[PDB]
RNA sequence: GGGGCAGAAAAUUGGGU
RNA sequence: GACUUAAUGUCACGGUACCCAAUUUUCUGCCCC
């Protein structure tokens, strides 16, 4: 009686090349995969897949023995013997496959010894007494025959299978010993196999059918046995890359590749209907990346053309292949432990009367944090890329939790719960009998995917170089991480006599109760908090496998229909109501609960936090050069992803901040190389030879709904040291979060602690946390500017008590005399040049950013900032801040800089003024210069004063201290809060009654400074402190009707005597460097700095005074220690109370910023011939006469430089 | 000239690494830097790379093969990968005409010796055909400079081992100022078949081996030569096997005060075949009783020496006084592994209390049939018998598998295992081998430790239990033999609530909910220490098998150091069964349970429990407060025929110690 | 008699098992 | 029927693609023939 039997796989089964019995031994892959499905070719492609009838027969006889054991060797009333699974090599030949597995056995209950006359059902299903033996197919003399199972539909291998590399991970460490490839096939499309089972003996049909219904898995997967535009898009990408090369923009073709790759997250409508940033209205170039003339057309339009011409593959596939293509072209031009694993018969006799049951654990594995199930790159996963790290997805692109990774994590947690397990060995001839293995051999669980096939967010990563506190050479990589909140179905079947308390402990550890919060660490990247799944919706069922096995066979164990079980009623599946609670399991609270200790805390950031996610800055509209990083959280309750993305500091950034803090505290950071090391940092944070003992999580922003505008648009610039204007290409705008001292940002992050930390290590981690709270390590980018400064930390009350216990623990007498200005009261030039000379000192032995050296100092400085003339710090975020554009279109009206409605000074401006002052003071090189400008302007700066290149040639004292490229500066300035004072300068006639319409602000012309090649180059440009705002205040109406409205700029002005408070968190500063920085901050009485717009007009004169200087090795230094710091600064300066005017360059410098009103000198720019306010009749002061070579010689540079206060009209 | 200059720098750094002065820890980092430099050279110079760079690459890959230790018992995969990479990278070099005689000879020598090393590691990759090709290359190159490079000496001895005449280089190898004694012995015995000179060099070789750690190249290759002699059916293999036994025993006699040994995958066969040699000497038609008795005594001594020590892979290896010796021993062994290639009171085996017969067990895998070296002081006669253990191992594995699922319900399998012990060891019930009414001490070998030898059943219809006639106490090895009452408890509520509550027999310094400190704080040595806790097993490192007491428990190692006040006390570890302390058996079981640590501290004997038993039986055993083998017979432990589960409980209790 | 810049240079992967 | 099984013995659900790395460094939203 021929029986047609149909396979069906409900999860990805495994595949191997068929090879042959005599040829399998030569290949390790096929010798490991004897139990897999077999692939035979028909070229080494387009073959046929099949499952051997011998493997199906082995599964069937295993099911037969299990059924008989469950019934004490008596199925349907007919007794069954023990069979025989021993072959005597003398009396025959050994079978092709040897068992080396425990065999379930029972009593005899047989009338007579089994012979070939009245054999029991077990013997005639084993083929014991048939006429066919171990010889091959010759004749059909089999009492029971299992034919080969071929796939039920060329059939190319890549179409059915997909190569995946598996793993074997340690337990003492988190590393893997080895790995092995596999050919997991496609269970959805090619998942049905058909074969024939022929059974001559009709006496044992029922047992055979029961065994067919009882086979629960095959080839690594659940089974239900049932009776009866490439090569053209690549060319276009090559054309695009060639046109980019024509513009000499091949350095950013890589960034375009990442933008294209991340365009998959955006819809196709982004390129269909223009949603990309369009640039400025009058830029005349547009976007620096999308408005590029490639083959005579803009990149946006041609990308729309490509999308219309590549609609076949779809937006996700088209953009992925496109990004890979341009990545390959960019790489082409620039140059771009597999361990595959005597004869004993062990009879296992279950006691008579025992009760065995099967428990199904149906739930959902919600991801509390973004997950990462790693997989090998494409072109290496082929059976037979652009992103550095790939995530695991199936053919439908949905996220997958593989059965292997879930099983491995479950085994690790089970070993933890037991506390005594084995390192799983490969190729052993005896079943491992340790506690965890016994239960793992009974646990079967289903591979499950999420119903969410959307592209994974790319999470970038870098490695900081401790020596320079910047990015490392070749340290950049990107990881594809799945969204947070995704719910994967969870299936777990345990077959046995009693449910172990350790598996219950694992479930409760994994479960997400009101306080458990879920602790199933799944997949890789656990050190950065990737893959902490909170298993939920838990339902436990059970089968009465002894007296209710007929319906278990009828329902096939609910294999492949677990979604129906989770939704809700089959016979013999009463729910398991005896599932022990969390606080009733000894193994749980003993080993699993204290395994990981959560340390949750809320960081309070009182400054604009900028994580600088630049790839999404290009694609997202607005044309922001750098925007803050935002997450992508999947809303499991309402499906889909939240339209509003959560801003957060990356868990990698959190981990790196803590790790760097610890390394600088101890000294492990800065070692030559971390070999197989047991240092404090290596033990706590893991290394290449172990795993991290601490796992960090994202610093999600919880206080985001209390902001009118969460992201504050801050413009930046770099000002040339010579011309005084902005550089050639230096204007850039960041998009940080809104962070103010009054209204700060709260970031609630957490990290988990293993139960192996000593007192010293816990003290180290608490010291790192305190340093984070103290503000030593600002979050995000531009930390040396005032971005992401931590104002404090508020630890949660749920933290363990022991951890919480450790956590809770000026005037300058110098006066500059001055000259000329008081000796007459006469008009001077608004700016002068400081020819300091080419004598430049470079320090080869740069100070590393490693552990704080004891000789040098570090800490913070609190400085008050007083204004002597009105200060202009426009908030260029709003081009219509004063609401005056409606009356006069084209007028650039500005508002004073403010975050969340409070008046602040960005730390960029303070750092710029201090860096310029210090560079002028120490004869540092021109750090920012307009090189190659019309020989070239930068070609006549002698040789030493050029901007500092890499650290090969050394760094200038200003460049050493404030930092350069590939060397982070040792001084961080902060945003200056208001802290009381006379707020506004009322005008009584202005449009908002608190502004001042400024004059025409024109770009500086270096031609006047250098009229001929005879003069080499003037020095640094500084603006005097003349009270020139008074003439602008008086001529408010005369300038609003004469100058062009589209060119005049108006903004609110701060009144005289306004104070500001800001911090200067200098670190690793030398004994004399700190004193010199103090002198730069507070040069003394009658000397003040210039800040903000209108410096040539006398606006924004600022006087800095120091309130308190701190230093830690918290120790507020006294005034005596404040002195003898500036003293050795002067001592260092001369060899390159102090009397600064002794050095001529410093004398001229301090003359430039000397305030001659602390009587009222008048300073203004000349005019063009008889222009407005010419005043020709007496003190002409007009161009084409003062600038004429005949009237005035080429000594204008002589009078315009090295003469800080020389008169112009009389001379 | 970049290739030549960087190759010269690589040669400099390789030569510095080859100097034995540098420690292996920095050697790995410097050779990794050398690998990085050489691969960076190879990146831009793949087009017919010069011979010097390829030779430097081959030397560097040989050295990366040597610096990586075998983490497990088997050959590490990294070493195989290094060998394969070296031969693959040198294939291109040897396929091209270098043009220099010296460079070609060096390339041939390194390729041939690399193939020899691969053959030693695994014959599958390189067979005897590879060795013949190596001989052809060496003959063509003529690299037989014995007095210049020992590399040539190694290739010469390996070639001579291939059964091919090497009389051409015989004169050069005769002097061989850079050779070692074993190479001279091999050359003398193989080519010239001169046994006198072979043994003359052999004695010096084993004398040198007496002072070298077990990780050296000499040990593995000398045991390989000895087994080659044994397979050659020679006559001089026995003497050198015994001499290597003696050298190994003396070398580790002082080193490893914590009862430790170094695994090299050839120690076991060395002891096995030395045992076979002395056994063949014993049964070599000896006319004198004294010499045969001395030979059997030496048999017992070598059986005991293997048992008296440990076997730990360095993966498991990798107060503070003990850790100092651990670190020093690990450093010395790891140094001696790579140095091969680069240029309280002892107890005599014969002094035993009167009326005590000892049964030393040895399981030799080479012969395949175990031995039982017995010794009784009634006649002061040593005799031994042989038995098969493979089927006994099958029955023991059956019982172990059935027990881990149905602990109490596996009594029938225990009865079967005991009957198998009786059948496979019929001399236990023999009057001549073991007289009746004589106290017996067992020294079981690897998997015989788990066997309930005291519960053996004679091959009879009503087979009498072995426990009824003799009083049995066990011992891991012979090297372990040398007031108030104290109780410690860390069990769960609901069990053993009577001894803690009703304690009228003692328990003054008792501690319910005891921690490791409570065990360590016992100052005075009591007359009976009782420990109540179920310990966990360490499947990899028996040094870290622990007793699950409070505050993290106390391990095997912590007992050896912290606990001092326990000398001469009959400890009863009748709470954790003996088999949850160590791992489970696979072919052999050389792991030592916690009771062995207590014995080494100085405890007078541990009344353990082989398998898990209900709390009532061990509670009754504790309440038995008179000074085992008599209680078991009276309590019903001889009713295996009628009450299997009753037999399962009583037999489990054995006293691990020597009164 | 007129707005000038609106990003620039780096790092986009290296080591292990 | 083959393309593929061997039948008195297939723990391969017998193995987490795992571990290390801070999208950061530098820059006044500024200014005249
Ligand atoms: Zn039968
Ligand atoms: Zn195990
Ligand atoms: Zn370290
Ligand atoms: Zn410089």
């Amino acid at each position: 009686m021929n029986i047609t039997v149909e396979l069906t796989f409900f999860e990805p089964y495994r595949l191997v090349e068929w090879f042959d019995w005599d040829a399998r031994k030569k290949s390790h892959s096929a010798m490991r995969g004897q139990a897999f499905a077999q692939w035979t070719w028909k070229g080494r492609t387009a073959g046929k897949s099949f499952i051997t009838g011998t493997l199906v027969r082995s599964a069937v006889i295993k099911a037969v023995e299990e059924l008989l054991s469950l019934n004490n060797g008596k199925w349907e009333g007919v007794p069954c013997c023990n069979g025989s699974f021993q072959t005597d090599e003398s009396k025959g030949k050994k079978p092709s496959f040897l068992r080396k597995r425990h065999t379930l056995q029972w009593q005899a209950n047989n009338k007579n010894i089994c012979d070939k006359e009245e054999a029991c059902p077990f013997c005639i299903l084993l083929g014991r007494f048939d006429n066919a033996g171990k010889v091959h197919e010759r004749n059909k003399d089999y009492d029971i025959h299992f034919s080969n199972f071929d796939l039920d539909h060329d059939l190319r291998l890549v179409d059915i299978a997909s190569g995946r590399i598996l793993n074997r991970v340690d337990f003492d460490t988190g590393k893997a010993k080895d790995y092995f490839r596999t050919w997991e096939a496609d269970y959805e499309t090619y998942g049905t196999y058909t074969g024939r089972i022929t059974l001559r003996n009709e006496h044992a049909k029922k047992l055979l059918l029961a065994s067919l219904g009882f086979v629960d898995k095959l080839c690594g997967a659940l089974c239900r046995i049932e009776v009866i535009h490439n090569d053209e898009l690549r060319k276009q990408a090559e054309v695009i890359v060639e046109a980019f090369k024509q513009n000499d923009k091949l350095e950013k073709i890589r960034i375009l590749a990442d933008a294209i790759r991340t365009l998959r997250l955006h819809g196709e409508g982004v390129i269909e209907k223009d949603e990309l940033p369009d640039g400025k209205e009058e830029r005349d170039k547009g976007h620096h990346l999308w408005d590029i003339k490639v083959q005579g057309t803009a990149l946006r339009t041609k990308l729309k053309e490509l999308w219309q011409s590549n609609k076949d593959i779809g937006w996700r596939k088209f953009t992925e292949m496109l990004g890979s293509n341009l990545y390959l072209i960019y790489k082409k031009e620039t140059g771009g432990t597999e361990y595959y694993s005597s004869d004993l018969f062990i009879p296992v006799t279950p006691p008579e009367g025992i009760e065995t049951k099967e428990w199904i654990i149906v739930g959902r594995l919600k991801a509390a944090t973004p997950f990462y199930f790693g997989v090998q790159q494409p072109s290496d996963s082929i059976p037979g890329e652009h992103t550095s790290f790939n995530i695991l997805l199936d053919k439908e692109n949905r996220y997958r939790i593989p059965r292997s990774a879930l099983r491995g994590a479950l085994r690790r947690d089970l070993r933890t719960a037991f506390g005594s397990g084995c390192n799983v060995s490969l190729g052993g001839q005896i079943l491992c009998n340790c506690k965890v293995c016994i239960e793992m051999r009974r646990i079967t669980l289903k591979d499950s995917v999420s119903d969410f096939s959307e592209p994974p967010e790319i999470r970038y990563r870098i490695a900081k170089n401790p020596g320079t506190a910047t990015v490392e050479d070749g340290s950049l990589f990107d990881i594809e991480v799945g969204p947070e909140g995704l719910t994967f179905p969870f299936v777990l079947r345990y077959r046995g006599h009693k449910f172990p308390e350790q598996l219950s402990s694992v479930i409760r550890y994994w479960e997400e109760n009101d306080g458990k919060n879920g602790m199933a660490w799944l997949g890789g990247l656990d050190s950065t908090g990737k893959g902490r799944f909170a298993l939920k919706d838990i339902k436990i069922f059970e089968w009465d496998l002894n007296q209710k096995i007929n319906e278990y066979i009828k329902e096939r164990g609910m294999r492949g229909k677990e979604k129906e079980l989770l939704e809700m009623l089959p016979d013999g599946l009463i729910p398991y109501k005896f599932f022990e609670e969390r606080e009733c399991l000894f193994p749980y609270k003993e080993n699993l609960k204290p395994q990981w200790s959560e340390v949750q805390y809320t960081i309070e950031v009182g400054s604009p936090l900028l994580t600088a996610d630049t790839i999404s800055a290009l694609t997202e509209p607005g044309n922001r050069d750098a925007i803050a990083y935002k997450k992508r959280v999947y809303n499991d309750g309402n499906n889909a992803i939240e339209p509003e993305p959560r801003f957060a500091v990356k868990s990698e950034t959190h981990r790196g901040i803590f790790r760097t803090a610890v390394g600088r505290r101890t000294g492990d950071l800065g070692k030559e190389d971390h070999e197989d090391c047991t240092c404090d940092m290596c033990i706590i944070f893991g290394n290449e030879h172990e795993s991290s003992k601490i796992r960090f999580e994202d610093l999600e922003l919880i206080n985001g709904n209390e902001f009118e505008k969460l992201e504050k648009h801050i413009d930046h610039v770099a000002i040339d040291r010579f011309t005084g204007g902005a550089l050639d290409k230096a204007k850039f705008d960041t998009y940080p979060l809104a962070g103010s001292p009054k209204k700060p940002l709260k970031l609630k992050g957490r990290f988990w602690i293993k139960k192996g930390f000593s007192g010293d290590h816990k003290l180290l981690i608490t010291t790192a946390l305190s340093d984070i709270r103290d503000g030593l390590y600002p979050l995000g980018s531009k930390g040396g500017v005032g971005y992401g400064w931590v104002a404090g930390i508020s630890i949660d009350d749920n933290v363990p008590d022991d951890f919480k216990e450790m956590i809770n623990k000026i005037n300058n007498d110098y006066v500059h005399p001055g000259h000329q200005s008081p000796k007459q009261d006469n008009i001077y030039y608004p700016h002068y040049f400081l020819d300091s000379g080419s004598k430049v000192y470079r320090e080869k032995d740069i100070i590393t950013h490693e552990e704080f050296t004891e000789e040098l100092l570090s800490g913070k400085i609190n400085c008050k900032l007083e204004t002597l003339t009105p200060l202009i710090i426009p908030d260029t975020s709003d081009e219509n801040g004063l609401k005056l554009q409606g009356n006069k279109p084209g007028h650039k009206n500005y508002k004073f800089f403010n975050i969340n409605g409070e008046l602040m000074i960005p730390g960029s401006e303070l750092r710029g003024m201090l860096r310029t002052h210090f560079e002028a003071l120490t004869k540092s090189c021109f750090a920012i210069f307009g090189e190659d400008s019309t020989k070239t302007l930068g070609g006549k700066l002698d040789k030493a004063l050029h901007p500092c290149t890499g650290l090969s040639d050394g760094l200038c004292p200003g460049c050493h201290l404030f930092g350069t490229t590939d060397y982070k500066g040792r001084v961080k300035f902060g945003f200056a809060k208001y802290e009381n004072g006379p707020e506004w300068l009322i005008t009584r006639g202005n449009n908002p009654e608190r502004s001042l319409t400024l004059g025409v602000l024109e770009s500086p012309r270096p031609a006047f400074s250098i009229p001929d090649d005879e003069s080499e180059i003037p020095g640094r440009k500084f603006y005097l402190h003349h009270n020139g705002w008074r003439i602008i205040r008086q001529k408010q109406l005369e300038i609003r009707e004469t100058v062009q409205p589209e060119r005049n700029v108006t903004t609110e002005v701060m009144d005289k005597g306004n104070v500001f408070s800001f911090d200067v968190r200098f670190e690793n500063l030398r004994e004399w460097e700190l004193g010199l920085l103090l002198q730069s901050l507070d040069p003394g009485k009658n000397i003040a700095h210039k800040l903000g717009k209108g410096k040539p007009y006398g606006f924004g004169s600022v006087k800095i005074k120091i309130d308190s200087l701190h230093t830690f090795k918290i120790k507020r230094v006294p005034q005596s220690d404040i002195r003898e710091y500036i003293n050795k600064g002067y001592q260092k300066l001369i060899e390159w109370l102090p009397q600064w005017h002794v050095i001529p360059h410093i004398d001229k410098l301090y003359k430039l910023l000397w305030v001659p009103f602390l009587l009222e000198p008048d300073v203004r720019y000349p005019v063009l011939n008889e222009e407005s306010k010419g005043y020709i009749e007496g003190s002409d002061y007009t161009y084409k006469k003062l600038g004429d070579k005949d009237n005035l010689p080429y000594k204008t540079r002589v009078k315009g430089l090295t003469t800080p206060w020389s008169p112009w009209n009389p001379f | 000239t970049r290739e030549d200059i960087d190759r010269k720098e690589a040669e400099r750094l390789l030569d510095e690494a080859f100097n034995p002065r540098t420690k292996p820890v920095d050697r790995k980092k410097i050779i990794n830097s050398a690998l990085k430099i050489l691969i960076g050279l190879y990146k831009e110079k793949k087009d017919d790379l010069t011979s010097a760079s390829f030779i430097s690459i081959a030397r560097a890959y040989y050295l990366v093969s040597i610096t990586i230790l075998p983490k497990g018992t088997t050959i590490p995969e990294k070493k195989k990968e290094a060998l394969r990479k070296g031969i693959e990278f040198i294939d291109r070099a040897i396929n091209k005409f270098n043009g220099s005689i010296l460079d070609s000879q060096r390339a041939f020598r390194i390729k041939s010796v690399l193939s020899i090393e691969f053959n030693r590691i695994d014959r599958e990759k390189c067979d005897n055909i590879k060795l013949k090709n190596l001989l052809n290359e060496a003959v063509d190159k003529g690299c037989t400079d014995f007095d210049t490079y020992e590399w040539d000496i190694q290739i010469a001895i390996r070639l001579c081992e291939l059964g091919v005449d090497m009389e051409g280089h015989f004169d050069n190898l005769i002097k061989s100022n850079k050779a070692n004694d074993l190479q001279k012995a091999k050359a003398y015995y193989f080519i010239k078949k001169d046994d006198h000179k072979a043994k003359e060099h052999m004695d010096k070789c084993t004398a040198s081996l007496k002072y070298t750690p077990c990780s050296h190249r000499l040990w593995d290759e000398t045991v390989g030569f000895i087994e080659r002699l044994k397979g050659d059916s020679s006559t001089l293999w026995r003497d050198f096997a015994i001499k290597t036994y003696r050298s190994c025993r003396v070398q580790e006699k002082e080193t490893g005060t914590l009862r430790l040994r170094w695994y090299w995958s050839r120690h076991r066969v060395l002891y096995d075949m030395a045992f076979l040699a002395v056994k063949e000497q014993a049964d070599d038609e000896e006319p004198d009783v004294n010499v045969k008795q001395a030979k059997i005594k030496k048999l017992a001594e070598i059986s005991d020496s293997l048992k008296s020590r440990f076997s730990l892979r360095l993966s498991d290896m990798e107060d503070d006084e003990s850790n100092h010796e651990f670190k020093k021993f690990l450093d010395k062994c790891v140094t001696a592994y790579q140095d091969g290639y680069v240029i309280a009171k002892l107890l005599e085996l014969t002094q035993v209390p009167e009326g005590w017969v000892v049964v030393h067990f040895y399981l030799n895998k080479l012969e395949g049939m175990g031995n039982a070296i017995v010794f009784d002081k009634c006649a002061n006669s040593w005799q031994y018998k042989e038995f098969q253990y493979k089927e006994l191992f099958e029955v023991f594995l059956t019982w172990q598998a059935n027990y881990n699922l149905y602990k109490e319900n596996a009594a029938e399998h225990l009865v079967t295992l005991c009957k198998k012990i009786g059948e496979t060891m019929p001399f236990l019930f023999c009057d001549n081998f073991i007289p009746n009414g004589k106290d017996v001490l067992f020294v079981p070998h690897d998997f015989l430790h788990r066997l309930p030898l005291h519960g053996s059943i004679e091959n009879k219809t009503n087979g009498k239990l072995f426990l009824e006639n003799h009083s049995c106490c066990y011992l891991p090895a012979w090297s372990f033999a040398s007031d108030e009452y104290v109780l410690l408890k860390n069990f769960d509520q609901g069990h053993f609530e009577t001894l803690q509550n009703n304690q009228i027999w003692g328990t003054q310094s008792v501690k319910d909910g005891a921690s490791s400190d409570d065990l360590e704080n016992i100052r005075n040595n009591p007359r009976l220490l009782t420990i109540l806790c179920h310990g966990e097993a360490n499947m990899s490192n028996p040094f870290r098998s622990m007793l699950k007491l409070a505050n993290g428990g106390i391990t095997y190692l912590e007992i050896l150091n912290s606990v001092k006040g326990l000398k001469g006390s009959q400890v009863i570890l009748g709470a954790c069964e003996t088999d949850l302390v160590p791992p489970l058996s696979d072919v052999m079981d050389e792991h030592y349970s916690v009771a062995t640590a207590l014995l080494l501290i100085g405890a007078a004997g541990v009344v353990g429990t082989m398998w898990k038993v209900r709390s009532n039986k061990t509670k009754s055993l504790i309440e038995w407060k008179l000074e085992l083998n008599e209680w078991q017979k009276e309590t019903g432990g001889a009713a295996y025929k009628d009450h299997p589960p009753t037999f399962y409980r009583s037999i489990a209790f054995r006293s691990i110690g020597f009164p």
